[PDB]
């Protein structure tokens, strides 16, 4: 489950780029 | 489910705002 691993990794990083200055919480679930 | 609904098939910029604060 290293592929959803390496898939968060990018997740966040594209969520940095559209939250900007608002952020965002990272929930690996739910 | 970021992850169900992101990593199973490609997310837009824009479904990605939502999980923004
Ligand atoms: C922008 C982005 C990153 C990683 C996975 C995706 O579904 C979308």
């Amino acid at each position: 489950f290293v592929n959803q691993h390496l898939c968060g990794s990018h997740l966040v990083e594209a969520l940095y780029l559209v939250c900007g200055e608002r952020g965002f919480f990272y929930t690996p679930k739910a | 489910g970021i992850v169900e609904q992101c990593c199973t098939s490609i997310c837009s910029l824009y479904q990605l705002e939502n999980y923004c604060n």
